[PDB]
């Protein structure tokens, strides 16, 4: 019923975001923001008006069955997924990303090897922290005896600092006592836009 | 020159002064006698918009018959809160009559004779009535009873058909009768009512085709109500100044509308109801005794689309949409009120 | 004011019921139907149904018929979605929400100008479980500059949330507590670290208070450099 696009926008503050849906039925459409950890808001109802309080550098159009919602002069609380509607079909969504732009700045980065503590328990979590870094945008590898590790590690990242603006990423690998004690290398490597080059961080299992 | 405009309209009828029966009653008192030289006058080359879903009419035959069924119906007990409220609760005679809605001086009420008309947008032959025809009050669910019949074809009404929160007013061309009884003298509640399944049947299966013209060619399926009170999941009317609740699973059934005789819906006269106009319970009195029986013409049919269906290839519709008012847009769409300037 | 108040998250385990309730308030509520619309992840915004106070119709997609029901207490201008039989992927955020255009005689069902704030259900074969808290210790390869870097890894818990404090609330200047993270066990972790100067390890203890209040848990862990 509803196809939106595109899929992801990442943009700056100050500039246009062009949201897409395309309709296939009749009906008035909307537009809802809906930012994280929060309901969605009506920004636009029949296709062009705009909802109680929203700013007007929101504006919706209409050509044939192919709708768009303009943000003009974007700010960072624009983030959010955007959904289009219409009775009570909603489209799939458009991630808008943008927040405070900064100077970018490259993680510090700390490995901590699991706690004996944990490890008494019978099992062994491996954190790599990323430290104060911007852009949002990084990856970490976790190698194990030079072993690239995918799909045992999770990931999380705060929200933009109240005062530096910066992120900062905590990955967390974790293995069987049995498993952490197969091996002795332990790195994780960072990749940013702040580096020239990934940077790794590593220890060896038992040794501090 | 006219424009479109609200104002208080008046009633008339054919009440008699001096019967018992409540509407008569009413009337004899609310409503004037029907006009004795009624005047429709054609507009050559007049073109109005009309939209049944927008008219003031409606919210005033609405307040007319609250008032009718508040002075009228003697329930032996009303409950509200709160508050619970005993009182004499004979029995009493009950059975609607006409009502006409006129307007007042400077107003006249215009009519629109298009044959198809849906009940909104531009009506080609229009002509102006003091009155409306005669509309017997009658408040029912599911199924509308002893309403007029569209002339020609049958007519989907509904503000938006593609909008699944609006209810859809089926307006029938051929009545079909429901006879509803309760025998005379087990359980003196069991009623029952009786359908002619193969006319019955013949109509649906007009109903669903013309619903088809309206949504694709897709596969039309009725299915019994998702939810709601009593009197919404049931076919509820008043017959006799008994309220009768009748299940109508077998009014809808899709393989022969895809085989019948008789259809005998299983009713029950309840005491205890929601009642419609406004929130509250009520409570009567034990049926009177002997036969109790209503041959009602089913003229119309109040119906619910399924929301979210675009995995299937099928609409579906279950009886019931809306509210009371509903049952006054089916008789007063063809009418608006204008003021003359 | 329109206001749609949810009630509060819950935790269910598959085969159970839910109930949410969604307390209406600055209108007449029976002049418009209250629609349910879930936010479950991958799926974006899912409408449920709607639900007319009168006569307590209702209108429900196909998919959640048989399970879902919507209904109300008119005493209290309450709308209630009660859905049955959950399962994993019933997991979701579960909104309220109402049209724009409400009046006596017309509505809008669509245009959701209102919306309750959600409530989260939550469907897993987990039992609540206090987390176990594990530190982060400051190292020599936590330690650049004249920084440190510690915290606590506090793992193993059902169901959310935690939240977790440094030093009582007296330490909040470097603390990047992270969001928790769901495990394949079906077990959340989450990690909070600090950064400290590294001259203050030797004389300022560093505790991270840690609060499970679904299964009534608090923690107070002292993270140490490793005594090496
Ligand atoms: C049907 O819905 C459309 C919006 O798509 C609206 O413009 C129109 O007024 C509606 N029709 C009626 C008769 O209400
Ligand atoms: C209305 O228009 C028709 C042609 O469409 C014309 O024949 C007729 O005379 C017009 N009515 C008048 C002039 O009253
Ligand atoms: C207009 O409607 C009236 C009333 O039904 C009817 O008598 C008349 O023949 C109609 N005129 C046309 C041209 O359809
Ligand atoms: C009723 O209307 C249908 C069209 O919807 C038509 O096929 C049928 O002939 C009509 N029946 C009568 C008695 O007018
Ligand atoms: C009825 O009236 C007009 C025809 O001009 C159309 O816009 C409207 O959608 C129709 N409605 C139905 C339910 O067919
Ligand atoms: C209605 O049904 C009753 C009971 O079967 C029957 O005696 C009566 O003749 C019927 N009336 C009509 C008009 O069909
Ligand atoms: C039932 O209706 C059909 C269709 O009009 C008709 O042929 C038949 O005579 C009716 N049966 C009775 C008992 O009236
Ligand atoms: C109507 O009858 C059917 C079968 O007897 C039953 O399953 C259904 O629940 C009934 N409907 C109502 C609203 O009582
Ligand atoms: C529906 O009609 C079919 C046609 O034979 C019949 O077999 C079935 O019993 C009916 N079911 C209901 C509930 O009406
Ligand atoms: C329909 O009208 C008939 C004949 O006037 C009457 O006997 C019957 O009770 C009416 N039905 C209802 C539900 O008012
Ligand atoms: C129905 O439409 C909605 C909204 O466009 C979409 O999310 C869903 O996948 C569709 N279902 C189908 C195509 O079966």
């Amino acid at each position: 019923v509803l196809t939106q696009s595109p899929g992801t926008l990442s943009l700056s503050p100050g500039e246009r975001a062009t949201l897409s849906c395309r309709t296939s039925q009749y009906g008035s459409l909307a537009w809802y923001q809906q930012r994280p950890g929060q309901a969605p808001r009506l920004v636009i109802y029949g296709g062009s008006s705009r909802a109680t309080g929203i700013p007007d550098r929101f504006t919706g159009s209409r050509s044939g069955a192919d709708y768009t919602l303009t943000i003009n002069r974007l700010e960072p609380e624009d983030f959010g997924i955007y959904y289009c509607q219409q009775y009570e079909f909603f489209g799939q969504g458009t991630k808008v990303e943008v927040d405070i732009k900064r100077t970018v700045a490259a993680p510090s980065v700390f490995i901590f090897p699991p706690s004996d503590e944990q490890l008494k328990s019978g099992t062994a979590s491996v954190v790599c922290l990323l430290n104060n870094f911007y852009p949002r945008e990084a990856k970490v590898q976790w190698k194990v005896d030079n072993a690239l590790q995918s799909g045992n590690s999770q990931e999380s990242v705060t929200e933009q600092d109240s005062k530096d603006s910066t992120y900062s990423l905590s990955s967390t690998l974790t293995l069987s006592k049995a498993d952490y004690e197969k091996h002795k290398v332990y790195a994780c490597e960072v990749t940013h836009q702040g580096l020239a080059s990934p940077v790794t961080k590593s220890f060896n299992r038992g040794e501090c | 020159v006219w424009k479109d405009a609200d104002t208080t309209l008046f009633c008339a009828s054919d009440a008699k002064a001096h019967e018992t029966e409540v509407h008569n009653v009413w009337a004899t008192h609310a409503c004037v006698p029907t006009d004795p030289n009624p005047q429709e006058i054609h507009l050559e080359n007049v073109t109005e918009n009309f939209n049944m879903w927008k008219n003031n009419m409606v919210e005033q035959m609405q307040e007319d018959v609250i008032s009718l069924w508040d002075q009228s119906l003697q329930p032996c007990v009303k409950l509200t809160g709160g508050s619970v409220i005993k009182q004499a609760c004979p029995k009493i005679s009950f059975d609607p009559i006409p009502i006409h809605y006129c307007t007042p001086a400077g107003y006249v009420i215009l009519k629109c004779n298009d044959k198809n008309f849906n009940g909104t947008g531009p009506c080609k032959n229009v002509s102006s009535v003091q009155c409306t025809h005669g509309i017997k009050p009658v408040v029912s669910t599911q199924l509308l009873l002893n309403g007029s019949l569209a002339e020609e074809e049958i007519i989907i009404r509904s503000e938006n058909l593609t909008n699944n929160a609006k209810t859809i007013i089926v307006h029938l061309n051929k009545s079909v009768e429901i006879n509803c009884t309760r025998p005379s003298n087990g359980d003196i509640r069991k009623a029952y009512c009786e359908i002619n399944g193969t006319k019955w049947n013949k109509v649906l299966k007009q109903v669903t085709e013309k619903l088809k013209e309206h949504f694709n060619n897709k596969t039309i399926i009725f299915q019994p109500p998702s939810g709601g009170d009593l009197e919404i999941t049931m076919h509820h009317f008043n017959c006799r100044g008994e309220f009768f609740y009748c299940n109508t699973t077998q009014l809808f059934n899709n393989t022969c509308i895809g085989c019948n005789g008789t259809i005998t819906l299983p009713c029950k006269i309840k005491q205890i109801i929601n009642m419609w106009q406004g929130t509250g319970q009520a409570m009567y009195a034990p049926p009177i005794d002997g036969k109790i029986n209503c041959v009602s013409n089913i003229t119309g049919i109040l119906l619910t689309r399924d929301g979210g269906a675009n995995n299937t290839s099928n609409e579906t519709f279950r009886p019931g949409g809306g509210n009371i008012k509903d049952n006054w847009r089916s008789e007063l769409y063809k009418y608006k009120v204008v003021q003359i300037e | 004011q329109v206001q749609l108040l949810q009630s509060g998250a819950q935790v269910k385990k598959t085969g159970a019921s839910m109930r949410i309730s969604c307390k209406t308030s600055g209108y007449t509520f029976l002049n418009c139907p209250i629609n349910w619309v879930r936010q479950a992840p991958g799926r974006g915004l899912e409408w449920m149904g709607w639900m007319k106070p009168r006569g307590g119709a209702v209108n429900y997609p196909q998919k959640f018929q048989g399970r879902v029901t919507m209904t109300r207490d008119m005493s209290t201008d309450t709308a209630f979605l009660d859905m049955s039989n959950l399962r994993s992927d019933d997991t979701a955020v579960y909104f309220c929400a109402r049209g724009k255009y409400c009046t006596a005689s017309d509505y809008y069902n669509w245009d959701f100008e209102h919306w309750g704030r959600g409530t989260l259900v939550t469907v897993s074969s987990p039992a609540t479980k206090g987390p176990s808290v594990f530190p982060l210790a400051p190292s020599s390869k936590s330690t650049s500059g004249g920084t440190a870097a510690l915290g606590c890894l506090v793992k193993d818990y059902f169901p959310e949330p935690v939240t977790v404090s440094w030093n009582s609330g007296a330490l909040t200047s470097g603390v990047h507590t992270f969001p928790a993270v769901l495990q394949s066990s079906g077990l959340y972790s989450l990690s909070s670290v600090v950064t400290v100067p590294s001259s203050s390890l030797g004389t300022q203890t560093y505790i991270c208070n840690v609060n499970h209040k679904p299964s009534n848990t608090k923690v107070d862990k002292k993270v140490e450099p490793k005594s090496c």
